[PDB]
This record gives structure tokens, C-alpha cells and sequence, in this order.
């Protein structure tokens, strides 16, 4: 119950080894650590 | 205006072929499209390869048996057709228009340059139309 | 996909006609483009454009042809009309990939 | 009458905090850091 | 016949003086400095 809400999935956009090409990386990230700006962070 | 090729007849089973000319090469930086008109079931649209070369976009309910080719020596569309059902039994117009090369979500570096971008563009509008071409098929 | 209505017209000529494209997804990019636009065949001839995006008419149609509307809801006004101006009309949406045509407004003079 | 055309008015676009967007940033420049190429300068 | 392949004309779109346009530019890279994914080289 205590983790409603504290951790976020924030799937992201990053260019891979060439510049041109690029790729949907996915990281973790804690609440206290993003804020919003489904719904976007930053 | 545009010029298209004659009417054809073709025995369903072969394939058949459609040319669309411009006069000299005054349409180059408009793009390309061509539609279909079955009487009584309103126009399709058959699709495009804009006009840079970079989009060959066909609806994947023609993609199959439709082929789309711009040959830019003759300035020339080609539209080739493989299955030749008696649905295919209709007028088929090549079109010259203009399209709008938005940007959208565009990945800038840190330094400031452009990593790349999805620049999805829309079509605007098809100002030139050919003269229609009847395609007949029959058994 | 798209539609609109009525699905046939007859309006008595020098009187003004209006026919509604509804689409079924935004239609707008950012705020005011409105990639639709209005396609006209006359019998037996290569369909002709009356206006882009919506807005503003092409060069080479007179100011009989007027188009207007946002979102969804899109409505054509052709006011004094003649027999010059009898046939099928239709609507293109740019906005989504693959672009599609409507099923076809006959208009006839009453 | 002194400083006719020696102050631009330059609008462009910038990359901002983030950098999935950009910005239009407007600014004045002297005329003596900008070089043509409205018109385009930089 | 020492020379078959061993050296590769590259061209790549480096962005010019300004950092907003592209510019097709080519070159000249020795085989061992290209890595395959005409075809495309990094
Ligand atoms: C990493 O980069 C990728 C780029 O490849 C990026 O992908 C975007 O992802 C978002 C979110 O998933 C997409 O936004 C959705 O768009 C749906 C419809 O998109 C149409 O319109 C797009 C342009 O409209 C956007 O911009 C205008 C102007 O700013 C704005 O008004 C709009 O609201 C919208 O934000 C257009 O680019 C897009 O084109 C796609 O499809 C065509 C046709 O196949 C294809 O040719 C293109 O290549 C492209 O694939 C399309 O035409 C929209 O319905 C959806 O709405 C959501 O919310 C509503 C309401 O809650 C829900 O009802 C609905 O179900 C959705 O949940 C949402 O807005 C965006 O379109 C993607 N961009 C592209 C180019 O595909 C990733 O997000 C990036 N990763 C990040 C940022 O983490
Ligand atoms: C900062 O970043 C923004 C990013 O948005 C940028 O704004 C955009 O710039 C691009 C680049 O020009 C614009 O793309 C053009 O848009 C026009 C339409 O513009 C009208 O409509 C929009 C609304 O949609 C209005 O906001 C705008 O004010 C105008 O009223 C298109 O018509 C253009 O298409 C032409 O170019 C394409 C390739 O780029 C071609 O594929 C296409 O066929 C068109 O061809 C044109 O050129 C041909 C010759 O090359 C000619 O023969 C044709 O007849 C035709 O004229 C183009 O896509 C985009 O609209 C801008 N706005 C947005 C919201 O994206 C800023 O410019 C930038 N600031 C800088 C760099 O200082
Ligand atoms: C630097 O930037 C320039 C422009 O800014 C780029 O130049 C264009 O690059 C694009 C690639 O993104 C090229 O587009 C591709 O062209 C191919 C050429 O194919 C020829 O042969 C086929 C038959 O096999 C013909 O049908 C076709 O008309 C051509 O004559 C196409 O085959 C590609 O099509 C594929 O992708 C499209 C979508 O992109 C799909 O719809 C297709 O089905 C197919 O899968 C593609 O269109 C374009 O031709 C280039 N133009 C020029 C003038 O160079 C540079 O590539 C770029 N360089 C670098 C290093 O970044």
C-alpha cells in the first residue's frame, strides 16, 4: 500500500549508437524524483 | 493539365499498365497521386510517392496487386496493376497536388542539431487532375 | 473513416445548398489547419477542386463556393447555383493516414 | 534617423529545458554580429 | 587488385556552419574503419 504511487515506469526516447536511427528506452524512476508537466515527466 | 494513357480492355488474369504525363516538366515539385472511381461507389485512393522520392505510401487493401513508379528522366507516373479482377473494371485518374511536410516530435541534440525527426507531412489538396483512363475487364 | 449527409441533394437552381462531411477523428494538427477539403466530378469529367483545408478556395473557382467548419463538423454552403454546377461531391481527410474519400453527394436541380 | 536598420528584431527557434520541443525566441541584435545568408541572418 | 574494396566513398548529411540545415558531404574511409549493418556503413 505504500508504494501507491512511488515508483514510475517513464518509458523514454534516446538515439542509439548512430545518430540518425533511434530508440524507445525504458527506465525506473521514483516519485520524489519527476514531475509532471497518459500524463508526461520530466 | 495532364495527360493520361488510352482506355484499355484486358482479359482478367495478365496485368496492365498506366501511363501519366505531364507537358515537358512542368510539375515536378508536386506530388503524385492516383484514385480510383467504381460508378456508383463513390473514389478510392489508390495512393502516392510523394515528390521528393522518400514516401511510397499505398493502401494495404491495393498494396498486393497495385505498384505506383515516378520516372523523373520522362517525368512519368506508372501505375501497374497485377490482378485484374472485375472489380479493377473502372476509370483510374492520376492526380498532381500539394502536401504539407509538418514536423512533429523531433529529437534535437544537446548542442542543438536535429538527431532525427518523424516529420510526418499531411496531404493538403490535388490541384492538377488527369484526364482518366478506363480500364475494362472482362471474361 | 468518413461520411456525410445528406446522401443526395435537389435544391431549385439560384437557391443555396449545404452538405455536411462528418469525419470521425480530430482533423485538425495543431490548432487551425484543417486538412479537409472538398472535390467536385461533374458527368462524364475528372473531378474538380473547390477548396483546401477548409478555408480558402483555389485559384480558378469563383466565390459561389464557400466552405466552413472545425473539429468534426464541416459544412460546404454553395450559394446561387446554376447548371454549370450539377454533379457528385466529396470530401478528402489528410489528416490520418491513409487518406480516404466520402461515399458521394449527388446534388440535383429541383 | 541615426540608427535606421543598425538594431534587428530576430526571431528563431531554440532548444529549450527539455528537448523533445523547441522554442520561438524572439531578440535584438546589432547589426554589426549579424550577416545575411523578413529575412534570414545569422 | 590490392585495392578491391579496401577503400570506401561514404557520404553522410553533417549539418553545416548553422545548426538547423543539413548538407550531403562525402569522403573517402579505409574498409577497417566502416562497420556494415549500396548499403549502409557506421
Ligand atoms: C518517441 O517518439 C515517437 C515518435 O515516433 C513518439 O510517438 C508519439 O506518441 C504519442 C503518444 O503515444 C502520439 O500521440 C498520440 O497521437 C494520436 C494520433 O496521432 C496523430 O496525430 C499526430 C500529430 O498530432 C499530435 O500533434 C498535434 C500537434 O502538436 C497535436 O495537436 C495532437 O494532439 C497530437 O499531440 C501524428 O503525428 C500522428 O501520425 C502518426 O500516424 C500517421 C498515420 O499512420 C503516421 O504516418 C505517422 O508516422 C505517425 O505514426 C497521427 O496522425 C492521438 O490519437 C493520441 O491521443 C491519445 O490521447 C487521447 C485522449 O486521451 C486518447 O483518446 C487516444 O487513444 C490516445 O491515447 C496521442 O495524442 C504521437 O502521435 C506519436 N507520434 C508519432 C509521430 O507517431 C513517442 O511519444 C516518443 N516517446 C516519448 C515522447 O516518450
Ligand atoms: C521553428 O520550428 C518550426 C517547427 O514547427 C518551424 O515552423 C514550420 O516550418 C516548416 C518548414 O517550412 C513549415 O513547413 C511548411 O509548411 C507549409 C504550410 O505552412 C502554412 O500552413 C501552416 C499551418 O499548417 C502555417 O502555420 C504557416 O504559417 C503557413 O500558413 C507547407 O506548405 C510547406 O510544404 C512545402 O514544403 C514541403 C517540404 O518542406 C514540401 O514537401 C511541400 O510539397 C511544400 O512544397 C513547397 O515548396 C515547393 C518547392 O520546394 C513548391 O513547389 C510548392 O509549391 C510548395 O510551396 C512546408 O511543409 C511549417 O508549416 C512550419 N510550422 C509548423 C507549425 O510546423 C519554423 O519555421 C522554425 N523557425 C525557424 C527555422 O526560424
Ligand atoms: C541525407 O538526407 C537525404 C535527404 O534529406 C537522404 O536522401 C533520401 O533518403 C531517403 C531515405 O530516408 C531515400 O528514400 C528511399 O529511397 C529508396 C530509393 O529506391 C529506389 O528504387 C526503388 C525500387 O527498389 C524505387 O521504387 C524508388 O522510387 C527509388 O527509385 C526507396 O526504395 C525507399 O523506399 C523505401 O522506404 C519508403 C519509406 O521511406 C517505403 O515507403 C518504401 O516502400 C520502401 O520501403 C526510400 O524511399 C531517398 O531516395 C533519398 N533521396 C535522395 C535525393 O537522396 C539521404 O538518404 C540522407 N543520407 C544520410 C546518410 O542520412
Amino acid at each position: 500500500d505504500d508504494m501507491r504511487g512511488e515508483l514510475k515506469n517513464c518509458s523514454f526516447n534516446m538515439t542509439t549508437e548512430l545518430r540518425d536511427k533511434k530508440q524507445k528506452v525504458y527506465s525506473l524512476f521514483y516519485r520524489l524524483d519527476v514531475v509532471q508537466i497518459n500524463k508526461e515527466y520530466r | 493539365q495532364l495527360v493520361q494513357s488510352g482506355p484499355e480492355v484486358r482479359k482478367p488474369g495478365t496485368s496492365v499498365k498506366v501511363s501519366c504525363k505531364a507537358p515537358g516538366n512542368t510539375l515536378k515539385t508536386y506530388d503524385l497521386h492516383w484514385v480510383r472511381s467504381v460508378p456508383g461507389q463513390g473514389l478510392q485512393w489508390m495512393g502516392w510517392i510523394s515528390h521528393e522520392g522518400d514516401k511510397k505510401v499505398i493502401v494495404e487493401r491495393f498494396k498486393a496487386k497495385v505498384t505506383i513508379d515516378w520516372d523523373r528522366s520522362t517525368n512519368t507516373a506508372y501505375l501497374q496493376l497485377s490482378g485484374l479482377t472485375s472489380g479493377d473494371t473502372a476509370v483510374y485518374y492520376c492526380a498532381k497536388g500539394s502536401k504539407h511536410r509538418l514536423r512533429d516530435y523531433a529529437l534535437y541534440d544537446d548542442d542543438g542539431a536535429l538527431n532525427w525527426a518523424v516529420d510526418v507531412d499531411y496531404l493538403s489538396n490535388l490541384e492538377f487532375w488527369g484526364q482518366g483512363t478506363a480500364v475494362t475487364v472482362s471474361s | 473513416v468518413l461520411t456525410q449527409s445528406p446522401h443526395s441533394l435537389s435544391v431549385t437552381p439560384g437557391e443555396s445548398a449545404s452538405i455536411s462531411c462528418k469525419s470521425s477523428h480530430s482533423l485538425i494538427h495543431g490548432d487551425r489547419n484543417n486538412y479537409l477539403a472538398w472535390y467536385v466530378q461533374k458527368p462524364g469529367r475528372s473531378p474538380q477542386l473547390l477548396i483546401y483545408l477548409a478555408s480558402s478556395r483555389a485559384s480558378g473557382v469563383p466565390d459561389r463556393f464557400s466552405g466552413s467548419g472545425s473539429d468534426k463538423d464541416f459544412t460546404l454552403k454553395i450559394s446561387r447555383v446554376e447548371t454549370e454546377d450539377v454533379g457528385t461531391y466529396y470530401c478528402m481527410q489528410g489528416r490520418e493516414s491513409p487518406w480516404t474519400f466520402g461515399q458521394g453527394t449527388k446534388v440535383d436541380i429541383k
